[PDB]
């Protein structure tokens, strides 16, 4: 004719937010992004 | 899609006061300038879900031509507590740009819960963003916010204080004429015949929420399609389950005061107490205190106690709290006195509403200073019964019935005018009441009129009415056997 | 390799309910559905795990030539919120351009559980997008979403509204006529077989679902290879005892949970008690065989029958033959089995079986040995008597508070019929006063027809001689005169 009562407790979280390895950024630089319409980029030649 | 004002009814008394709350400050904002005060910003709605809470906001939006912004409850709160505060900042900024505008939100209990002992949720950073956003913006801007929820008491009390959500409306279940109006709306396109009824089809439902009317019409229409390779509405009630399935709002037995006979010292003595303050309260405010809540029923077993329980509950068409005898579940030591209090507060919210109990008088056995006793139940739950029964209010006029079969164990503190005081002995049905009970029960039987029940009343002298119900059951069970041996030959 | 037309036994009597919601929007929208009724799109398949829905949804796509999809519950929802939304959005726009299409969803309970104690809000994000995308497809999109789960009560009640999910079809466990086609499919791929029919082996495998039957043909085929090690394919013809070996090491699907199947007991296994049999053919069989007869008079039949007598007769043992005749479930509870150990721990354990008694209908519930509850009304005035007054009003209010239109019945059989509670012998709860004594002395030869049939001397006059000797012999003691055959005749006949 009796009872059992017990509560609980929690811990939410911690974070660091660590990212961006160096090998991904070196591949991130050597690319293209697009050029409007007529914004050619050119070639050039010389030094015969 | 494109809904209007004439698509829903029942809450027309509340629909008129809504049209002066969200259309009058938007169409005429200069009327509040002449009176000086600011127009109200927040009005919320509640009730059972599926009475058209989301369809009501879309009806008044298309009938005004204003901007209609929508933020869903369980959608924007499921993010990682960083984009919800910017979505609410984007909500009020876009509504200010294209004024006049309304803002409809639904399921605000999922956004704004209450603070309780079970801490561990987020419960912050989103509703506090709504607090600092709503208290401003009142520089005669044509913007209003409309909230919608299911449980109106799980909301945080900081919202319903002042200036944020001050006006409330209670769109509940419709009446018998309310379901009759939505039956004509949902059957405007189905080519029915002349055999269907509308008043009898609405009266045979008696507990159906407005979302069921679209489902019950499509179930009967699908049955009519299947017979090609129109009274199929009664087939749809036997197949489909009504909404609010396993709650305390059950209504499936439609026994009225005609189907129950006799006991004229109880029918007029129940009309004196539970129909007079709920219909004519103008005389009760100048002739003492209004309500006569408690009433007791005692007598022999099977004397017709609960036969009149659902009969009075369907006369005024109010709610019927069907709490059984051992409903004090008593899983521990403290919740056994607490689970009886929220059902009393629910009776005050849905007032007037009849509450039923059975044999909960246990303070005569709860003597002081002994050894044989329980661990906190059946001796301290009567101390809660000595303080939660007379918790009355003049704006509710509730009433509670009580049926027992042992009037010798009545507590000396429960037979009091502050408790259930009106005790009425339910006697045996005499030779005049035996005909009034049994003839109303074989009304559904297509019987022959040669057999009169006066011979049954002469053969039953000390029989109860439930024992007479076995006689018409045995007469019907052998009429089934008379019908079984009629189609095989 | 794809599925055939039907390809599953034990479902052809209910496969039309899933089928008829498919062709009727497309094969006739002019004369059948242009009245102004929108097509229902949400169905709900459920049942025990192993009835084969996943396939059943493949069979209706092959029979109609419609496009098929595959979405698993814990698979797509285990991705990110934006990732699961993009897979959900790209599946419905793909289904629009190839109408008719079938979108199969499985395991709804993992996506939408109940909200009684499941705290947190990560589940309500994805189920709000499912109800959103099910609305704007009104005009000509021939799509029917198939939701697959196990229990119908575990799904949220918000999903069962108008237009979202309407059809709740339940493919059940097949009988011997149903599972015979399942054995016919998984044996036509075999080279040879025995000269014994498969219905003789499927008669004892009653509570075996048709996913286990696909394994038992393979479970006995490998023992045929293990028995040896057309030159090695002559052993591939399975024998009737290797099925018994497969039944000897069988893992029954009903054994993995509680056993609630219907036993194969009948009325010819007992001798006598025919006055009870003619009374117990009207109370629970006439509502379920002729459901329109009691609705003509508007009076439902009586729910509840009470037995009382000596513990020797079969009053608790013949009640299983009452429910199993019309294939109803049997739940047997005992009086002094569950009680109030702590305080109030019995009334919650009484109404916990009433909800599942009407969900899986037809079921019955068998209350037995009421000499621990129905004896205390005004006699016991102790502390246990105060707890006795709290436990007897639970079942007294539940006898008239139960739903009597869901063919749920109580059957009682209790000794000591003098001190029964007076509020349980009232009509409506227990009104069939049927006394069950020991059976008659001339009806005791018909008891022994079940257990033994083969006797080279054919007795039956000496067994009635000791039956007619005295009236004090019980209905179970004379059944034990052939239960002692292993001590009488089988003992001295196996030494060879
Ligand atoms: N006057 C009315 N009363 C009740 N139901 C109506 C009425 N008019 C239409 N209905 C039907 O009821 C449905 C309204 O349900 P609704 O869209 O409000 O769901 P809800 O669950 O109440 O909304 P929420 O998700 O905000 O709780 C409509 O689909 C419509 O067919
Ligand atoms: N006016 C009446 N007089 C006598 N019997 C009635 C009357 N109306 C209905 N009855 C029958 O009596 C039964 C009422 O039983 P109920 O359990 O409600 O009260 P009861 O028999 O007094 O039970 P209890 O003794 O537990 O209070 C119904 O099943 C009904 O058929
Ligand atoms: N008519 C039939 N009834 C029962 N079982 C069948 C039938 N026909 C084939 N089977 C066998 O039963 C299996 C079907 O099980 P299924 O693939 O549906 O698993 P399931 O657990 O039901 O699916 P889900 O993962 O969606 O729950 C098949 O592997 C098949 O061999
Ligand atoms: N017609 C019958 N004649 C003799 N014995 C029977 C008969 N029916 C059942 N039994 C025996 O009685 C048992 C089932 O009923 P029983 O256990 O006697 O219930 P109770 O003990 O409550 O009377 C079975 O084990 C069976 O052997």
């Amino acid at each position: 004719q009796i009872f059992v009562k017990t509560l609980t407790g929690k811990t939410i979280t911690l974070e660091v937010e660590s990212s961006d390895t160096i090998d991904n950024v070196k591949s991130k630089i050597q690319d293209k992004e697009g050029i409007p319409p007529d914004q050619q980029r050119l070639i050039f030649a010389g030094k015969q | 899609n494109e809904v209007g004002y004439d698509d829903i009814g029942g809450c027309r008394k509340q629909m008129a006061q809504i049209r002066e709350m969200v259309e009058l400050p938007l169409r005429h904002p200069q009327l509040f300038k002449a009176i000086g005060i600011k127009p109200p910003r927040g009005v919320l709605m509640y009730g059972p879900p599926g009475t058209g809470k989301t369809l009501m906001a879309r009806a008044v939006a298309n009938e005004t031509g204003a901007f209609f912004f929508l933020i869903n409850g369980p959608e924007v709160m499921s993010k990682m507590a960083g984009e919800s505060e910017s979505n609410l900042r984007k909500a009020f900024e876009e509504a200010e740009k294209n004024a006049p505008a309304i803002i409809f939100i639904d399921e605000i209990d999922s956004i704004a819960p209450k603070r309780d002992k079970t801490n561990g949720e987020v419960e912050r950073r989103v509703v506090s963003q709504l607090l600092t956003l709503m208290d401003g913006m009142k520089a005669r801007s044509n913007v209003v916010v409309i909230a919608a929820t299911n449980r109106p008491n799980s909301i945080d009390p900081a919202l319903r204080r002042f200036g944020r959500f001050d006006r409330e409306v209670d769109i509940g279940i419709p009446d018998a004429t309310g379901r009759l109006e939505v039956l004509r709306i949902h059957t405007k396109n189905m080519k029915l015949a002349d055999d269907v009824d509308l008043e009898a089809l609405a009266a045979e439902t008696h507990g159906y929420v407005g979302a069921d009317i679209a489902s019950l019409c499509s179930e009967a229409a699908m049955q009519q399609i299947r017979e090609k390779m129109m009274d199929n509405f009664r087939f749809a009630l036997g197949n489909s389950n009504p909404s609010a399935l396993r709650e305390t709002v059950v209504e499936s037995v439609n026994v009225t005061w005609d189907d129950v006979g006799g006991l004229d010292e109880i029918k007029e003595e129940l009309k004196e107490t539970v129909e007079y303050p709920v219909l004519h309260p103008d005389q009760y405010t100048k002739f003492g205190l209004s309500p006569s809540k408690g009433v007791l029923f005692y007598g022999p077993p099977g004397t017709g106690k609960t036969l009149l329980a659902k009969a009075v509950a369907t006369e005024v068409s109010a709610n019927f709290i069907s709490v059984k005898g051992p409903e004090l579940l008593s899983m521990w030591y403290g919740e056994s006195e607490s689970n009886i209090r929220d059902i009393f507060d629910k009776a005050r919210a849905a007032a007037p509403t009849v509450v039923f109990l059975d044999q909960l008088d246990s303070i005569a056995k709860a003597r002081g200073g002994s050894l044989g006793d329980a661990g906190g139940a059946s001796d301290r739950v009567v101390n809660q019964l000595l303080t939660e029964m007379d918790g009355m209010n003049a704006k509710k006029n509730v009433f509670v019935i009580g049926a027992t079969n042992r009037p010798d164990q009545i507590d000396p503190a429960i037979l009091r005018p502050g408790r259930l005081d009106q005790l009425i002995y339910v006697p045996l049905p005499d030779e005049n009441a035996r005909l009034s009970i049994l003839n109303a029960q074989l009304r559904k039987t297509p019987l022959e009129p040669g057999l009169e029940l006066t011979a049954i009343a002469k053969a039953t002298q000390g029989f109860s009415g439930a024992d007479l119900l076995y006689i018409v059951q045995r007469a019907a069970k052998y009429a089934i056997k008379d019908s079984i041996e009629a189609h095989r030959q």
